[PDB]
RNA sequence: AAUCAAAAUUUAUUAUUUAUAUUAAAUAUGUAUGUGUAGAUAAAAUA
């Protein structure tokens, strides 16, 4: 029998590394920033 | 002893029989042969492809 | 007998004559690569000092 | 040196000198059979005659429990000590390490 | 006095679980050696008896896990990062599974089993008993 | 199971060998009362350190 | 909780702080 | 021969004396003092020519006496250590009703 | 699959050695069983037996010439009965209380059993018994270590307790010499005694040998002995051991001095009764015991350490070393050796080996890893020849035929016992191959085979079985081919 | 035994994990060997330990293939019931020899490191001379000298 | 082909070398006169080995073969291992004499406690202008040490 | 003999570092009584080689040794894998 | 502290030049 | 690890060269004893 | 690999048993042990 | 006369490139020694 | 060979009493001799020998060389006594070179006796008429040497 | 072997190579040895005669060379799509 | 254990032979040795890293004396030191110039 | 393209740190989890 859903991502927000998730979602919002100014022109 | 012990081996898994070969992880890895490996082994031909031969 | 700097600029400016050698091992010296620093000072000593029957 | 050589005792040169002073006042032979000639207890070692001294020990516990000082400070050879450390091994003459000298 | 997780209780088993690594040297080999046969010689045969007890509790085969069963109930792949989270999740994991806790042991008075022998009358220390009658 | 729940008496770093339920916390609600218990902050020494003026 | 709520909100504040290019 | 092997301990070596001078700069001198130190070394070995006494020793490796000559060491002085036992047997049965257990100090081992 | 396990009987138990049979489903497959059919009230009478019995528990009368290099055993009631001092210093290790209690019968084993055949009446065959000492008081048994000594010393033990001969056995003599502590000797004067040692031997011997001990009349002893309130004098030799050991301590330290001498001395006087003295490890009764003597600054007396020209609580040194001639024990066996009024008194004793290595450099033990914790720290050579007033016998490596039947004997009669691989027989090789291997580790040395039999567990490199089981795994299968 | 120190408990899956190094070391294993053998007690658990490291130090340099893809869990979950299954007897081996050799401790008037239980003698963790004065989880002030688990004739 | 390789041509140069060694012709050679330390530390060690006959099953297992058999049982190098090829026998197979004393080497540790220092000690104790034959004996010796950046220099 | 002492005190009475000694004499079909060997040792001395990596060395060198001597031995020894070299440093 | 430790008496010290406190024993003072 | 520099001969360590003869020989043995058995 | 036509010559003269230095083939291997079934 | 080999110096140096690396170069060079052996003093 | 531990084990983090780890300071190591080395805690000139690697290693040689000494003077079984050249025996009629000196020489070739002279060991008994001429009570008895040729029970008889 | 006693010389005598150990024999090469764009002459030529600082000046070579030739692909795709 | 060193002139021998001793004094007389009164016997400690064969570092003579505290105070350090006369320092003194122009002569005089 | 001694650079004092080792009481109740810094590198499937 699998965990809950809640246990998970609770688990997943406790172990999980912070430097590297905090990049991939900067980069990420800088990649949808460059995608909506080339929409924009 | 060994005559007897030939007939009994376990060949199958099962109580004190263990794999542990890394045949469910890869499956055969020793190799076996059913040829003599020339010029180290030695078996005699066959009587039937030598009368063959002869007549 | 000069710094780590002056080393890097008369070995990027060609002034010397010096054999490069990978960063991990012990170059090419018999007993720098048995046993090491201390193994090179010991035979040092040894063709110095020692081989000498002093007088 | 390290050693400080205790005083000698009078009758502990071997089993019968110990046996005929201290136990059995009545022991006829006064010490093991000496030879004429000289025996040499330090060997191949040369020791200044006459003089006690003692002979290195056969038991751990003699070596262990007596007073011997440890290394400290930074350790000097005679000869070595021109050569800095063996990181700095100093040599005047490029000269082989197996030139051997006529 | 800064409590740890090193308590290592001393309820479910004659060994402390979570048990501190123990060392044999063979000077405890010939000690052993000196004590059976100081036994053997006197006639002592009750810590032989307490001694097959416990290897015919303890010694028997683990029986064969069925299919889906595996040792990490818990998912072991979330501790990518946090390595400590991981040995502290291990050893808390190992402390909850004492040696009461196996169920895979057949430890109990209810199997049986043929391999050993369960009497100490069975034992060939009286053999005079069970000669020819 | 064994160190599911807290005993009251056990403290929390460390675990209690009970294997019982009753009179006995959760440890989600050994984590809220200890998020609750834990304001205070310890009295500063005043004289251990003196003022920047005075300095 | 508290650091799922930091692995939201702070990537948005490094954003805005740090990397975010100038506008026209 | 044997004094010249003895009194230039490892100048010697496979059949050949050997002196390495190195003490002055200049190698004039050093085969100076290499010439007058070959001359000291020579006449003081000689010197075993001129009788017995100058013959060196020969150390020999002698060993302890063996397990049958300290197999004698038990009957050394046997009948008077059994006249002196059978006394001290006398002065221990004597002695053994005042305490429970007698020292051998109390029987023969002085100890002041 | 072919089990012949339930249909197996249990033969009848005759000796202790026939009792030492584990259950069969432990044994099946590493004893296996045959059938045979004999004619009794029918042409087939399914008989279903083991391939490998035990070997015979048997008598040292019994013995004979044609059980050279074969094995027998003794039972544990008489391994109780005549050996309560112990065995030797590695014998006990191949006999668990499971295991049979096994002895390979040697050539010299033979011989041995012969001169003592001969010791129990000796005064019709003197000159035979000194044409065999060659004139000498006894014989001492010397080989390279791990060899036949120890095991021999036992079985010559056996062979004269068995014959009703007084025997005395120094199971150990790094317990006299290498002991825990050295006591002066209470009457001797300038001799001593390792006490715990000599307490029990004075128990061992007494009750080994309490059947002609008990008619042993005291000819030299004194007769006012010191004795508490309710203990009789001693009439007897056994009487006198029984005063020496069972005292309250520190009673006991003096007790055993007054009785070993006095044993002694009654031992001296007896020339008609054989008796039969066996020690292992003579080479210790024959150099200096590890003691040192005391520094007589402490029997001399001291007022203060300050001022009185003393170093006993600054430095240490090493004082003479005490032989083994001033312990009251080994003063008594050398009036016996030297003394040549004794034609009465055999000395049947061998060396020990048992010493830690050396060789030229040594840094130190590691304390977990260590075969030789329990070694003793000699490291002086030793010649039987020149050190001892025995005949030397010279004792080597097995033979073939010797480490053959040892190494059958080892691994049948452990697996017999539920003590081997058992059910685990398919992953271990067979018995040719088990004895080839095990001599060219071992080298044929007996305590090199008692190793590399319980070193077998870890061998990596043996893949017999592995294409056995790939051959008969493939003939399976094409024998299914056949039958489809 | 020398080792009187405070210890550090570890999990059994990280002691079987060392393999060769220490847990199947062959020195290791045969000295536990000659443990079973003085008490006459068949090794039989640790004979399934040794036979089970001997196959599987023999293929661990192989690769393992790749897995193309399969239709159910099948070879993939009795790859995984071996695998618990070897586990298990080792977890076993482990237990006997902690168990057998605190028990020949109680009878060799051995006495163990910090915290370290002997049935007969020590329901608790023994501890003697520690560096902390008191005992570490019963709460407790040590007494000078140690406490005494056996009697005094050697 | 050659006849051996690098490590073999120089253990057959160790044995022609021992096979000629005596030692009042070591007078000033200096290290060139140690004579080979694995065969020479074997000899001084024969108090030690004493070379044993063959053991009793041995000798019987093979004048069974010899005598009631039929068929002399021949060494590992008699053998025609190849099948299909019928091999020129090399002289060697049975004639070489078993003797510890000459191999294989076992020797006491405080004799080669003993050789290496000697060895090394020994280096340059040489006499060089010897009185003597061709390319070893001279009157004066001439080295001159050349000395250079490259190897091919 | 392994430096002039025998191979049960180089290697201090191990049977897993001997076995693989013993190896190249077995994958041959050969008697290890009908040869005599010594293996001297040129690498760096150490006042023990009792471990696995040793005595893989000392495998292959005695294997190399029943090469030269009987050429056909090379058949069995190469296909299990002892006169194979692997390339694994520090 | 090194080997003769023990042989330290109380006579080796200077007493009368300092002042001693009567219930804990150290000492208080010291004198010019 | 990365094993890349162990040969392919080392990593599954196939001994046991010695048997296999013997194996074919007793293989070609019992077809001989089967082809004894059918006939009689 | 892909199924072709090698080896389906007739052989002259049928001697293709006595040739012992013929190709063997790729080493195939064989399982030591029989695992459980599956179902 | 003949041409007998020596074994070259050799001298490494181990220093930093920039604490970021460390280079490893060395001092070389290499000799031939020449044995003239004449029967007489010229 | 010897199996004994010469090195000491490195720097490294702070070792616990676990399973295959010692801590870097431990009275079982060396016999204890790092007892003068250890701090005992979890005055620069005191605390920083203690954690030099060549002052560890120079300390472990000297107590590594004061175990060889030890072990190699209890193997000592005799002493040396300066005898003169004529009452020598006939091995030690010879020029007898130094240590280090020569090959190592053998006793006598032509009497086949191939031992090293510098490790024979002279029987005191056979020396009495050397060592001792001032006694003349002959202080050692002869040493009764067996006699091989007899039949005894070696030889089957 | 001996020239006078030579005369079929013997190849390739098993001599192992691999029991030594001689694996520092790394070179570094030129980039563009085969590249169309880069031409067979040039200056870089004389980059095949230095000895002391031959890996970091073959790298930067290398590095000049790689960081131009995508240099003139990027402006050829600009180029060729920008009309 | 402890004991005197012993002394027996060949005019007490029955048979008088040179002793050891007075071939040491000799041998000291010759080349100047010097005899320390303080050595004592029981210190004779090989460098065993050096001596002995089976190990890695290893050269027949002895590296280091076994030692601790062989410092720069004890003058029979000083006595046998090599000093710092015309080493590799003299060659460090006189050609490690900040420019070599000022080594092979006088700027002045070849301007 | 128009200069000059930070730690070019050396030495010392109530005082500023981080480390160096020192360094202890306390069961009346309730209780106390980090990022990193390190050495050689020889286990692996909740997405
Ligand atoms: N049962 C039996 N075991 C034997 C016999 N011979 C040798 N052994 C075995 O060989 C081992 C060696 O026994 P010991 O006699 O003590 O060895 P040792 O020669 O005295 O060796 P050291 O004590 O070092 O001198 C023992 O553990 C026995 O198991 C024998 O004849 N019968
Ligand atoms: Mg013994």
């Amino acid at each position: 029998r699998e965990l809950p859903r809640d246990v998970k991502q609770e688990l997943q927000s406790f172990v999980a590394d912070a430097a590297t998730t905090l990049e991939s979602r900067v980069k990420y919002l800088k990649e949808l920033d460059t995608m909506n100014q080339r929409m924009k022109d | 002893e060994e005559r007897i012990r030939e007939l009994m081996m376990p060949l199958e898994v099962g109580e004190n029989s263990f794999a542990a070969n890394g045949q469910a992880t890869h499956g055969n890895l020793f190799y076996f042969r059913e040829y003599p490996m020339y010029p180290g082994e030695y078996v005699p031909a066959e009587h039937n492809t030598l009368s063959s031969l002869r007549d | 007998n000069v710094s780590y700097w002056t080393m890097n600029k008369m070995v990027r400016g060609g002034n010397l004559l010096v054999h490069r050698v990978h960063y991990t091992g012990w170059g090419t010296d018999s007993h720098l690569k048995k046993g090491g620093w201390e193994h090179r000072w010991n035979k040092v000593l040894q063709r110095n000092v020692l081989q000498y029957s002093r007088i | 040196r390290f050693p400080p050589t205790p005083s000698e005792t009078p009758a502990t040169q071997d089993w019968m000198a110990y046996t005929a002073k201290y136990l059995d006042k009545q022991f006829t032979i006064s010490a093991e059979p000496a030879p004429v000639y000289n025996v040499n207890k330090l060997w191949p070692m040369q020791q200044i005659p006459g003089k006690v001294d003692q002979t290195p020990f056969e038991e751990d516990q003699t070596w262990l429990l007596h007073s011997i000082p440890v290394q400290q400070l930074e350790m000097h050879h005679h000869e070595k000590d021109l050569q800095d450390l063996p990181f700095i091994n100093h040599e005047q003459f490029p000269r082989s390490l197996e030139w051997n000298a006529p | 006095s800064k409590p740890s997780d090193n308590v290592a209780w001393y309820d479910k088993g004659p060994v402390e679980w979570l048990p501190r690594p123990v060392r044999l040297t063979y000077d405890h080999l010939d000690q052993l050696q000196q004590w059976t046969m100081r036994a053997t010689l006197d006639g002592r045969t009750e810590e032989f008896n307490r001694i097959r007890d416990l290897h015919r509790e303890w010694s028997q085969h683990p029986l064969m896990p069925v299919l889906g069963d595996v040792e990490p109930k818990f998912p072991l792949n979330l501790f990518k990062q946090n390595h400590r989270a991981k040995k502290r999740f291990l050893v808390r994991w190992h402390k909850a599974n004492t040696p009461a806790n196996w169920l895979w042991m057949p430890r109990g008075p209810t199997v049986v089993t043929p391999l050993h022998r369960t009497n100490p009358t069975q034992y060939p220390e009286n053999w005079k008993q069970m000669v020819q009658r | 199971l064994e160190g599911a729940m807290h005993k009251p008496g056990e403290s929390g770093l460390q675990a209690g060998s009970s294997t019982t339920i009753a009179g006995k916390e959760t440890w989600s609600q050994f984590s809220t009362k200890m998020r609750y218990g834990r304001r205070r902050i310890r009295v500063i020494d005043v004289a251990a350190k003196m003022s920047y003026e005075y300095q | 909780l508290i650091r799922q709520c930091l692995r939201d909100i702070v990537p948005v504040i490094e954003y805005r702080n740090r990397e975010e290019p100038a506008r026209l | 021969e044997r004094r010249l092997r003895i009194l230039a301990q490892h100048r010697v070596g496979m059949g050949v004396l050997k002196l390495d001078a190195d003490k002055y700069e200049d190698q004039a001198d050093n085969v100076t003092f290499g010439t007058t130190k070959l001359s000291e070394l020579l006449a003081d070995a000689r010197k075993a020519q001129l009788g017995e006494e100058y013959w060196p020793s020969v150390e020999l490796k002698v060993r302890k006496p063996s397990g049958q000559s300290k197999a004698h060491y038990s009957l050394i002085d046997n009948e008077r250590i059994e006249k002196r036992s059978r006394e001290l047997y006398e002065k221990y049965r004597d002695a053994k009703k005042r305490s429970l257990f007698v020292t051998p100090m109390e029987t023969w081992l002085e100890v002041k | 699959k072919k089990s012949l396990a339930a249909m197996y009987m249990r033969p009848p138990v005759t000796c202790y050695t026939d009792a030492c049979e584990a259950p069969v489903a432990m044994w099946d497959g590493a004893i296996p069983l045959k059938e045979t059919r004999k004619l009794k009230n029918g042409v087939p009478v399914r008989t279903v037996s083991r391939t490998y019995s035990h070997p015979p528990q048997l008598t040292p009368t019994q013995l004979s010439f044609n059980d050279i290099n074969s094995m027998y055993c003794v039972g544990n009631d008489e391994l109780i009965q005549f050996f309560p001092e112990g065995l030797g210093g590695r014998v006990f290790q191949t006999m668990p209380p499971g295991h049979p209690r096994g002895f390979l019968y040697r050539k010299e084993t033979h011989l041995l059993n012969l001169f003592v055949d001969k010791v129990q009446h000796w005064h019709t065959k003197r000159s035979v018994l000194s044409s065999l000492t060659n004139g000498r008081t006894g014989f001492i048994v010397d080989g390279p270590t791990g060899c036949g000594k120890s095991a021999l010393m036992c079985q010559v033990v056996h062979f004269a307790r068995s014959r009703n001969i007084v025997t005395l056995y120094v199971p150990d003599a790094k317990v006299w010499t290498h002991g825990e502590w050295c006591w002066p000797s209470t009457i001797l004067p300038g001799f001593f005694d390792a006490p715990d040692a000599a307490r029990s031997f004075l128990k061992y011997f007494a009750v080994a040998n309490r059947a002609t001990l008990t008619s042993w009349k005291l000819r030299c002893t004194p007769k006012d002995l010191p004795t508490e309130q309710g203990e009789r004098q001693p009439q007897n030799l056994y009487e006198l051991c029984e005063w020496g050991h069972r005292a309250v301590a520190p009673a006991s330290i003096d007790r055993q001095s007054v009785c070993v001498k006095f044993l002694m001395d009654e031992l001296s006087e007896e020339k008609k009764l054989p008796v039969v003295i066996v020690v292992d490890g003579w080479n210790l009764f024959s150099h200096e015991t590890h003691f040192r003597y005391p520094h007589p600054d402490f029997l001399r007396g001291l007022a203060s350490f300050n001022e009185s020209s003393t170093d006993i609580d600054l430095y240490p040194q090493e004082l003479p070393r005490i032989p083994a001639s001033r312990l009251s024990f080994v003063r008594g066996l050398n009036k016996m050796i030297l003394s040549g009024d004794d034609p009465n008194k055999f000395f049947i004793t061998c060396t020990t080996r048992d010493f830690k290595p050396f060789d030229g450099i040594s840094g130190f033990p590691n304390v977990e890893t260590d075969r030789f914790a329990n070694s003793l720290d000699e490291y002086a050579p030793y010649d039987p020849e020149k050190d001892s007033h025995f005949h030397p016998i010279q004792i080597g490596n097995f033979d073939e035929y010797e480490y053959r039947s040892f190494l059958r004997f080892l691994i049948n009669s452990g697996e017999l016992a539920g003590l081997g691989w058992g059910p685990l027989w398919h992953a271990s090789s067979d018995f040719e191959r088990k004895l080839y291997k095990i001599g060219f580790l071992s080298g044929r040395n007996p305590q090199g085979v008692v190793d590399h039999y319980h070193q077998e567990l870890v061998w990596r490199y043996d893949y017999q079985r592995t294409r056995q089981k790939q051959y008969l795994l493939k003939r399976r299968m094409e024998g299914m081919s056949r039958g489809a | 035994n020398t080792f009187l120190t405070s210890s550090v408990a570890t999990p059994p899956i990280s002691v079987i994990r060392t393999g060769p190094k220490w847990w199947a070391h062959p020195e290791r294993m045969v000295r536990q060997k000659l443990m079973y053998f003085t008490l006459g007690v068949d090794q039989l658990p640790l004979r399934r330990t040794a036979v089970i490291q001997r196959d599987l130090q023999r293929f661990h340099m192989c690769k393992p293939p790749p897995r193309v893809g399969d239709s159910t869990g099948y070879k993939r979950s009795r790859a995984a019931q071996l695998n618990t299954w070897y586990r298990r007897i080792q977890y076993q081996e482990y237990h006997m020899q902690h168990l057998f050799t605190r028990h020949v401790w109680g009878l060799l008037r051995v006495y163990p490191g910090n915290t370290t239980k002997i049935q007969g003698k020590a329901d608790d963790g023994y501890v003697g001379y520690d560096s902390v004065p008191f005992h570490r989880y019963n709460r407790a002030p040590l007494p000078f000298p140690a406490r005494e688990l056996y009697e005094r004739r050697k | 082909f050659n006849e051996f390789d690098a490590k073999g041509r120089e253990y057959v140069q160790y044995m022609r070398e021992f096979a000629r060694f005596d030692p009042r012709k070591s007078r000033g050679n200096g290290q060139k006169g140690f004579p080979f330390r694995d065969a020479y530390l074997t000899k001084m060690n024969e108090a030690n080995q004493k070379t044993p006959p063959p053991t009793l099953e041995t000798i019987m297992d093979r004048a069974v073969r010899e005598h009631h058999q039929h068929a002399r049982i021949l060494s590992p190098l008699e053998v025609q291992r190849d099948v299909g090829r019928l091999e020129p026998i090399p002289s060697y197979a049975g004639k070489i004499n078993a003797d510890r004393s000459v191999f294989p080497f076992q020797w006491k540790t405080e004799d080669w406690y003993e050789y290496e220092v000697a060895k090394v000690r020994n280096r340059r104790f040489v006499f060089e202008n010897t009185e003597e034959d061709g390319i070893r004996g001279s009157e004066v010796t001439y080295k001159i040490v050349l000395e250079g950046f490259w190897d091919h220099h | 003999t392994v430096m002039g002492k025998p191979l049960s005190l180089v290697l201090d009475n191990k049977a897993w570092l001997m076995e693989m000694v013993l190896m190249p004499f077995d994958e041959a079909n050969l008697d290890y009584r009908d040869f005599d060997a010594h293996i001297v040792s040129e690498g760096h001395a150490m006042p023990s080689i009792a471990n696995e990596i040793a005595a893989f060395a000392l495998r292959m060198a005695v294997a190399n040794a029943l090469v030269k001597l009987i050429p056909l031995t090379r058949i069995p020894l190469k296909k299990s894998g002892l006169l194979s070299v692997d390339r694994r440093r520090e | 502290p090194e080997v003769a430790m023990h042989r330290n008496t109380v006579g080796l010290l200077p007493a009368h030049m300092w002042e001693t406190d009567k219930k804990t024993g150290k000492v208080k003072s010291v004198k010019d | 690890d990365k094993y890349r520099r162990v040969p392919m001969l080392l990593k599954p360590q196939q001994g046991g060269q010695q048997y296999f003869n013997h194996f074919l020989i007793r293989s070609t043995n019992d077809r001989l004893t089967q082809q004894d058995v059918d006939n009689a | 690999g892909q199924k072709s036509l090698m080896g389906a010559l007739p052989a002259p003269y049928g001697d293709a048993e006595f040739f012992r230095g013929r190709y063997r083939g790729p080493p195939v291997a064989r399982p030591v042990v029989s695992l459980p079934t599956l179902h | 006369p003949h041409v007998e080999k020596l074994e070259p110096w050799v001298r490494m140096a181990e220093f930093w490139t920039s604490e970021m690396s460390t280079a490893h170069y060395e001092f070389r060079k290499f000799f031939r020694v020449i044995i003239c052996k004449l029967p007489f003093q010229s | 060979v010897s199996t004994g531990e010469f090195d000491h084990p490195p720097f490294q983090f702070r070792q616990r009493h676990t399973f295959n780890t010692t801590p870097l300071h431990d009275a079982n190591r060396f016999g204890g001799r790092t007892a003068y080395l250890r701090e005992i805690g979890p005055k620069k000139q005191g605390r920083r020998f203690k954690k030099d690697p060549r002052t560890v290693q120079f300390n472990v040689d000297v107590w590594c060389a004061q175990q060889t000494l030890r072990k190699r003077w209890k193997q000592r079984d005799w002493e040396v006594i300066e005898i003169p050249f004529r009452l020598v025996p006939r091995e030690q009629q010879r020029v007898i070179p130094e240590l280090y000196t020569d090959i190592p020489q053998m006793t006598d070739p032509a009497r086949n006796d191939f031992s090293n002279i510098r490790n024979k060991v002279y029987d005191r008994e056979e020396l009495q008429g050397v060592l001792f001429p001032a006694a003349g009570a002959m202080l050692y008895p002869p040493l009764q040497r067996v006699d091989k040729q007899a039949m005894t029970l070696d030889k089957y008889l | 072997g001996d020239i006078y006693y030579d005369d079929t010389r013997g190849l390739h005598d098993r001599s192992p190579t691999w029991m030594n150990e001689v694996p520092e024999t790394r070179y570094d090469r030129l980039y563009g040895v085969n590249h169309p764009d880069i031409a067979k002459i040039g200056i870089r030529r004389h980059l095949n005669v230095e000895y002391v600082n031959r890996k970091e000046v073959v790298e930067r070579d290398a590095a000049l060379m790689k960081k131009t030739l995508s240099s003139g692909r990027r402006l050829r795709h600009r180029v060729e799509s920008s009309r | 254990g402890v004991h005197r060193v012993g002394y027996t002139h060949p005019s007490t021998l029955p048979v008088p032979c040179a002793q050891r001793w007075d071939l040491r004094l000799a041998r000291a007389r010759i080349f100047q040795e010097y005899i320390e009164e303080k050595a004592p016997g029981a210190w004779q400690l090989e460098d065993e890293r050096s001596m002995s064969p089976e190990f890695k570092t290893f050269t027949g003579y002895p590296m280091r004396d076994m030692r601790p505290g062989y410092g720069q105070n004890l003058p029979d350090y000083i006595m046998k030191k090599r000093l710092p006369n015309n080493t590799h320092y003299e060659l460090f003194a006189r050609r490690d110039i900040p420019n070599e122009d000022n080594a092979m002569y006088g700027k002045y005089l070849y301007d």
